């Protein structure tokens, strides 16, 4: 049996579109248990100033109970059944998912429908809620990778949709109303817009019985079935720097402009990510490790960790890196950093992209390890690539993928371009936009 | 007394053509650089 066999007799990925416009997918496995739940084109991008962290709010209410069935109920309803209840919202997707045997896939879609259409919203729960965000706020707000991170798309998409963080402003999550919510979710989640995916023990067509019978609600006007495009997000070549030499340690990202999830060139750009890839002090290759960036970091105690991401978007992305390190090896680790982008786009080698490959390969199906990531796989490809992308088909994407090809399009999307960044921390020694604008060019 | 006069008021007129063209140039290079300067906007935040 050879990998690429294992491949092919991948079952396939079952896609049915009700009437109201909601896709139906599942991957059947012999698994007892299973994964199922509703992956939505919603998130902070597609809300606005004043409505910014909805979604959010709404996230924390999903949960607390819906009309047919209250909180205490709907709790203990699902508690008792064994199934775990999670999901999640980002910029441009949110989702809900429920962990039970494929004996109730059907009660569990049963529930799900009843989250997204029929939330409680009890006017009692929000204010408590209200005061629980605010918490979580100020615990995250101890999270210097994901200050960071905001602060990045904060400057990177400057002015626009995509620069504002998920959980949204103070003041927002301080005054949103049982209103704004309840409006939140009667005009982003919609049928159109949303995809039942599931993966397990499962049969499609009692999974889109069962679908039918629980996600009616027809419209009557074209405006309720067609998906509305987004006002597009400009990219600026900026620096945001937060400086607190009390902090340990100082964190930094980078990035340029990313292509968006319909591109092929991800695939290569990803590729290429696999090459520097990323390190951490507990990573005991060593001086070993292949990434050059990582022996580096190693030979001259440039950092604490650092990785490499690809983070696409519908119309667009963020293709840099992030690294954490001490006050007195930032510049250095940078110098460095950039340095490999450099090498990436005038001389990789055929042997790197080799490696970089099956690394890339063994990541992909790594991707897949349970149902849920096999349903947050198949929730996601619908909803961004429209369909859904098989590792056999991945694999021949990525076996495409040589030397003079990495060069190319890492030059095309890296080389000379004004990159974004934000610091974080003790940042003296990183300094002037200038001198890293320069270091995007010469290898 | 001095047979140079017309070739150096020759020069004087190549030398200013190039300064007036070379100084325009690096006021522009120099301007371009700092704009990242120029325009910085920072703000105090503290936990307050
Ligand atoms: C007057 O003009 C000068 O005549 C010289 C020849 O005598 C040239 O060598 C100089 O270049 C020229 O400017
Ligand atoms: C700020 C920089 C100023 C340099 C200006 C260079 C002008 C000198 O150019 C001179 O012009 C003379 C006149 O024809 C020629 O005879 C000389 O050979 C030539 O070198």
């Amino acid at each position: 049996a050879t990998y690429a066999q294992t491949l092919q007799n991948i079952p396939e990925t079952n896609v049915t579109t009700l009437d109201n416009g909601l896709r139906v997918a599942s991957e059947e496995s012999s698994q007892p248990t299973c994964t199922v739940g509703v992956w939505i084109g919603a998130g902070s991008r597609y809300e606005n100033e004043k409505n910014n962290g909805a979604g959010y709010f709404v996230e924390h209410l999903a949960f607390k109970g819906t009309k047919k069935r209250p909180c205490a109920a709907f709790e203990k309803e699902v508690e008792s059944m064994g199934a775990h209840f999670n999901g999640y919202t980002s910029r441009e997707q949110t989702a809900f998912y429920i962990k039970a045997l494929s004996k109730d896939m059907p009660k569990v879609v049963e529930l799900l429908a009843d989250v997204v259409q029929n939330c409680a919203l009890e006017e009692s729960q929000i204010e408590k809620e209200r005061g629980v965000i605010l918490q979580e706020l100020k615990e995250m707000d101890n999270d210097m990778t994901n200050v960071t991170f905001d602060y990045l798309h904060a400057t990177a998409f400057q002015g626009t949709a995509l620069a504002r963080t998920v959980e949204g402003t103070t003041e927002n999550i301080k005054h949103l109303t049982r209103a704004d919510l309840a409006s939140y979710i009667d005009t982003h989640f919609k049928a159109p817009r949303m995809v039942l995916a599931a993966a397990g023990g499962i049969s499609h067509k009692e999974l889109v019985d069962a679908a039918r019978q629980h996600f009616s609600g027809v419209s009557f006007t074209y405006k309720e079935d067609a998906v509305p495009i987004l006002p597009r997000c400009r990219f600026t070549g900026s620096e945001i720097r937060a400086r607190d030499d009390a902090l340990p340690v100082a964190h930094v990202a980078l990035a340029v402009e990313g292509p968006g999830w319909a591109d092929p060139d991800n695939v290569v750009l990803h590729v290429a990510n696999a090459i520097i890839g990323r390190y951490d002090r507990t990573f005991g290759g060593g001086k070993h490790l292949s990434s050059r960036l990582a022996a580096l970091a190693v030979e001259h105690k440039l950092c604490h960790s650092f990785q490499t991401f690809n983070t696409s978007y519908s119309d667009t992305g963020l293709f840099g890196f992030h690294f954490v390190a001490d006050p007195l090896s930032i510049d250095d680790m940078m110098f460095c950093a950039q340095g490999e982008w450099m090498r990436l786009c005038t001389s990789t080698t055929e042997s790197e992209v080799k490696r970089a490959k099956n690394h890339l390969r063994s990541a992909m199906v790594a991707q897949l390890d349970g149902t849920t990531p096999v349903c947050e796989t198949i929730g996601s490809h619908l909803l961004n690539y429209g369909r859904r992308i098989s590792l056999e088909e991945w694999d021949s994407r990525i076996s495409a993928v040589d030397a003079r090809m990495v060069r190319d399009v890492c030059s095309k999307y890296i080389y000379d371009k004004c990159p974004a960044l934000a610091a974080v921390g003790p940042i003296e020694q990183l300094l002037d936009y200038n001198r890293i604008r320069s270091g995007m060019y010469w290898i | 007394a001095e047979p140079e006069h017309d070739q150096r008021k020759r020069m004087g007129l190549k030398m200013l053509l190039i300064s007036a063209l070379l100084t325009s140039l690096l006021y522009y290079m120099k301007r371009h650089k700092w704009s990242v300067l120029k325009s910085r906007k920072m703000a105090y935040r503290p936990p307050k």
